[PDB]
RNA sequence: CGAAGGCGACUUUCUGGUCUGUAACUGACGCUGAUGUGCGAAAGCGUGGGGAUCAAACAGGAUUAGAUACCCUGGUAGUCCACGCCGUAAACGAUGAGUGCUAAGUGUUAGGGGGUUUCCGCCCCUUAGUGCUGCAGCUAACGCAUUAAGCACUCCGCCUGG
């Protein structure tokens, strides 16, 4: 699916835009779960190996979209990086 | 998801009681926590195709699982060849 | 695995031949012994359904 | 799917005690039917229906 | 003690050698490719057992093998007429067991049949 | 399919990603290029194996009017896998990677829409490609081309004597 296990378990706090499919502001801080969760997506039988660069240019995707919001408005990414629990 | 479809045959140089001591597990214990041997998929006298167990006919009781969790297939992949009515297994993760 | 009787043995030229080749998985027999190169067979190794 | 061990009912024409598969054109199939023929039968065909070699 | 003997034939493309043995491993004797003047692996000729293996079999006279059952693990030209020394004195060639192994396959390789 | 070197036993994995049918959707959020990314095959490469196979050396043979060589078993290592790789191949696309076409065609893997459903097949649309040709263009010609050795918008690097 739209991975409602996480993609729409995190929307409970991160559905900041409706038709939240696609509005990149929705997928704000979903990068936090895939640290060791994708290591278990791989390590069972191993090599989702380039998923490292995958997740890390996904952090880059956050740089692509959350800064697109910062340009849409600074207070947006401030609310998402100052008052948010993933700070700075 | 480690869904293990375990090709197990019984050591068919056995009696129905020796089958019973190990296939009483493969209906209820293999129904533990989404393991779901879907029913008594332990058919009678089949034909041993490649000859194992030094017995010339096949009593093919086999454990069949279509799930995602698949709890209690390891509980006889560990009892695979130690058994007197299992021989082998199949190590298969199937999400 | 083969028992053929009722045949002459100067005529065993014809009796020793006909239980050899029949197998669709003649390769998936061979598995773990002696493994080779398709080099000149790369003319014919773009081939059906192996993994592509 | 990955047809299971007894799931060779309409396919034991393809299965064998001793090692005979029908490749793609042998059944006239495309790259999903031939693919189950060559991969999904194998859970029934290989593990305790084919002695590969010693 | 008659009707007991196998001509277990270790014949490749060359090396037409055959043990005139029991049905299982006890190995009476033979006219093999090291027996009728040859050595083996150029004896792609039956004269290991073209005529002079039933010389051995009837000098024995204990087999009485109506079933002599040449057991092969490869090809060979003189092997189809390595059984002519089971037809010479006439020990009733009855089986041709030309097979290579299919037990199963020990480990990160040792090795066995192709 | 991979960053490539390249990627091959299969039950399985992640099916990651290709992949086409849907694509459910905020508003330029990309190619090449400071960053940085990794390795690249072998010859050779830092441990047990390794002379088990193969194998240089040696033996030993000799063509016809010529070896120890084409010849190689014993065999020198080496070969080889459980701990370190080089930045080299005709890795050649001699042809760098973004937006899109160049009459187009072409049968086809995938995934689809389907009619007919067949007896899982005939017919139409289909694209990443798959090939085949083939319009324009291309250079001297080799020859390239709806998938360049063309055409109009991106970057890269190269060199205008060697």
């Amino acid at each position: 699916a739209i991975s409602q296990e996480r993609k729409n378990e995190i929307i409970k706090e991160y559905r900041v835009h409706e038709t939240d499919t696609g509005s990149p502001e929705v997928q704000i801080a979903v990068l936090t779960a895939e640290i060791n969760a994708v290591n278990e997506h791989l390590r069972t039988h191993k090599k989702d190996h380039h998923s490292r660069r995958g997740l890390l240019k996904m952090v880059g995707r956050r740089r692509h979209l959350l800064n697109y919001l910062r340009s849409k408005d600074i207070q947006r990414y401030r609310e998402l990086i100052k008052s948010l629990g993933i700070r700075r | 998801m480690r869904t293990y479809e375990v090709m197990y045959i019984v050591r068919p140089n056995i009696e129905e009681d020796a089958k019973k001591a190990l296939v009483e597990r493969f209906n209820g214990i293999l129904a533990t926590e989404g393991a779901e041997v879907l029913e008594a998929k332990d058919w009678g006298k089949r034909r041993l195709a490649y000859e194992i167990n030094d017995f010339k006919d096949g009593f093919y009781n086999i454990v069949r699982v279509k799930s995602d969790n698949n709890k209690a297939t390891d509980e006889f992949q560990r009892l695979a060849k130690i058994s007197d009515d299992i021989i082998r297994y199949m190590v298969i993760r199937e999400d | 695995t083969v028992v053929r009787k009722n045949e002459s043995l100067e005529d065993a030229l014809r009796r020793f031949k006909r239980s050899v080749s029949k197998s669709g998985t003649i390769q998936e027999v061979r598995k773990r012994e002696f493994y080779e190169k398709p080099s000149v067979k790369r003319k014919k190794k773009s081939e059906a359904a192996r993994k592509r | 799917t990955h047809i299971d061990y007894k799931d060779t009912e309409l396919l034991k024409r393809f299965i064998s005690e001793r090692g005979k598969i029908l490749p793609r054109r042998v059944t006239g199939t495309s790259a999903k039917y031939q693919r189950m023929l060559t991969t999904a039968i194998k859970r029934s065909r290989h593990m305790a229906l084919l002695p590969y070699v010693k | 003690n008659i009707e007991n003997g196998v001509a277990h034939i270790r014949s490749t493309f060359n090396n037409t050698i055959v043990t005139i043995t029991d049905e299982f491993g006890n190995a009476l004797s033979w006219s093999s490719a090291g027996a009728l003047g040859f050595k083996g692996s150029k004896k792609s000729t039956p004269f290991a057992a073209q005529m002079a293996s039933e010389t051995a079999s009837k000098s024995a006279m204990e087999h009485g093998l109506k079933t002599v059952e040449v057991t092969v693990k490869g090809p060979g030209p003189g092997r189809e007429s390595a059984i002519r020394a089971l037809q010479s004195a006439g020990l009733e060639v009855t089986a041709i067991r030309d097979v290579t192994p299919v037990p199963h396959n020990g480990c990160r390789p040792p090795k066995r049949r192709r």
